């Protein structure tokens, strides 16, 4: 249905202020880093695939440790009992049906018990207000694929690996708020994939020009080209499956002109 | 907690216990829902919460607050007089006069036009679900089965007489249509005083809504002979006419109602669409007479 499209962007583009993490909250954490949270996210990714969950659980429960981690402290070796937490409430509000509490236990490999990430959930959710219906990267991706000139899975499966490669690298990807990635993720798809660009209809939509996107897509270009070196590899290897088309061996441009 | 007064049990299923309560200092009238609460936070109470939240419309009912215990969960709503099953039943001999039949409808389109331009589903549209005042107010309740749909909604569930056409043949997604198909069974249910396809199961419902509106081919529902719950063997209804399905409505609820009631899901009227059509063009706001 056409109706409701411009009402809900316009909602998401509001949200996504409201429920964006602090930008500089790692430098305030003394115990974690970039490069753990880095390690945490690559695992969720595989939690992800390993139990078949929606790529939307996935952006869920990284908003929601962002968020945490924004007001918490937290140690390193209770960062993975948030994260299972987050996992575990993002399963609960995208899922038909999530795993069962004893499944999320088992894949911490039996370092917490149920008890413990069942309080940790009251905590996060008590954290969270129980706001936990965050605009995502995958939300908007999904809004500018219905502005496609036609359709293109390969464009679609690229703008959505490009998008997840985003999650693992705190710095710089939280100086931009998911409609932004999402921009350039959607551009550099389009452009490796059919050589077309940032199309007319969504800039009017957006209010984003080509110009404007162009901090993100320097550095999403640069994430992309460096993908094969990066320490984290979960994502790569999700996007080889024929599900993804393959997408992450497509080899990216060199220049975006 | 210790803030609140139990007056009555006013409702009672799997989830917990949903009692009339008062505020002891403030006075204020409100509705508490218990969760009763080793699986944590029910995956429900985790959606209704969040998205309701986000809701704050005179045609939505309000949750006031979320009082979160170490074992227990309540849940704390403005309070209403009933619901509209209740209502419906005791205006069986008198019918419910068709200005306020309009008046509801057009509210309860208002609360599910501002759902989905939220994006949020509500599906599970039904009378007991909408809830009355005395001042003539209608407010979408139960935010129970409610989902955000920024990206689609997968199809697992709402009752069997308000299930819209493409869930019993099995589509994949959910889309804002299927509240619409909702409201458009209520509406004829306020109009007629009976349920509009009340079926014993998923193959009778179906045939109840053939019946009425005509089995759908590809001409009037493209891609619907290729739909994985569809046969070939299903027997080919003619339409009824309008003027012998809703007799008292005129030209206008009749429009109304068969854009509602549309079968494909794409041209299927949305909420919004539906607040401008010359039907609405004399709404006032009735009160109702509850017992
Ligand atoms: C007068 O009878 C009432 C009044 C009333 N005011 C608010 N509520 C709500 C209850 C509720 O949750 C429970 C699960 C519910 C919802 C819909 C129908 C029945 C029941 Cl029990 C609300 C919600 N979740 O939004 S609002 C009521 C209910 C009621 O009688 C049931």
């Amino acid at each position: 249905v056409p109706d409701y499209h411009e009402d809900i962007h316009t909602y998401l583009r509001e949200m996504e202020v409201k429920c964006k993490p602090k930008v500089g909250y790692m430098k305030k954490q003394p115990d974690i880093t970039n490069s753990m949270r880095a390690i945490l996210v690559d695992w969720l990714v595989e939690v992800g695939e390993e139990y078949k969950l929606q790529n939307e659980t996935l952006h869920l429960a990284v908003n929601y440790i962002d968020r945490f981690l924004s007001s918490m402290s937290v140690l390193r070796g209770k960062l993975q009992l948030v994260g299972t937490a987050a996992m575990l409430l993002a399963s609960k509000f995208e899922e038909i049906y999530p795993p069962e509490v004893a499944e999320f236990v088992y894949i911490t490999d039996d370092t917490y018990t149920k008890k413990q990430v069942l309080r940790m959930e009251h905590l996060v959710l008590k954290v969270l207000t129980f706001d936990l219906a965050a605009p995502t990267v995958n939300q908007f991706l999904t809004q500018y694929f219905l502005h496609q000139q036609p359709a293109n899975c390969k464009v679609e499966s690229l703008a959505m690996f490009l998008g997840e490669l985003s999650l693992i690298d705190a710095d710089p990807y939280l100086k931009y708020l998911p409609s932004v990635i999402a921009g350039a993720a959607f551009h550099l798809a389009l452009y490796t994939v059919t050589g077309q660009s940032w199309p007319e209809s969504l800039i009017r939509k957006t209010g984003y020009t080509l110009e404007s996107l162009k901090p993100c897509l320097m550095d999403l270009h640069q994430t992309y080209l460096k993908a094969p070196q990066h320490a984290q590899q979960s994502i790569r290897e999700k996007y080889k499956n024929s599900k993804y088309h393959g997408v992450s061996l497509l080899n990216p441009p060199e220049t975006l002109n | 907690m210790e803030n609140f007064q139990k007056v009555e049990k006013i409702g009672e299923g799997t989830y917990g216990v949903v009692y009339k309560a008062r505020n002891k200092l403030t006075g204020e009238v409100v509705a508490l829902k218990k969760i009763r609460l080793t699986e944590g936070v029910p995956s429900t109470a985790i959606r209704e919460i969040s998205l309701l939240k986000e809701l704050n419309h005179p045609n939505i009912v309000k949750l006031l607050d979320v009082i979160h215990t170490e074992n227990k969960l309540y849940l704390v709503f403005e309070f209403l007089h009933q619901d509209l099953k209740k209502f419906m039943d005791a205006s069986a001999l008198t019918g419910i006069p068709l200005p306020l039949i309009k008046s509801y409808l057009f509210q309860l389109l208002q609360g599910l036009a501002f759902c989905h331009s939220h994006r949020v589903l509500h599906r599970d549209l039904k009378p007991q679900n909408l809830l009355i005042n005395t001042e003539g107010a209608i407010k979408l309740a139960d935010f129970g089965l409610a989902r955000a749909f920024g990206v689609p909604v997968r199809t697992y569930v709402v009752t069997l007489w308000y299930r819209a056409p493409e869930i019993l043949l099995g589509c994949k997604y959910y889309s804002t249509a299927v509240d619409i198909w909702s409201l458009g069974c209520i509406f004829a249910e306020m109009v007629t005083r009976r349920a509009l396809f009340p079926g014993d199961s998923e193959i009778d419902q179906l045939f109840r809504i053939f019946r009425t509106l005509g089995t759908p081919d590809e001409v009037v529902w493209p891609g619907v002979t290729s739909m994985p719950d569809y046969k070939p063997s299903f027997p080919k209804w003619a339409r009824q006419d309008f003027s012998k399905v809703v007799p008292p409505l005129d030209e206008d609820g009749r429009s109304l109602l068969s854009q509602m009631l549309h079968y494909d899901p794409n041209k299927r009227i949305s909420a919004k669409a539906a607040l401008a059509h010359p039907f609405f063009q004399d709404v006032t706001k009735p009160v109702p007479h509850l017992r």
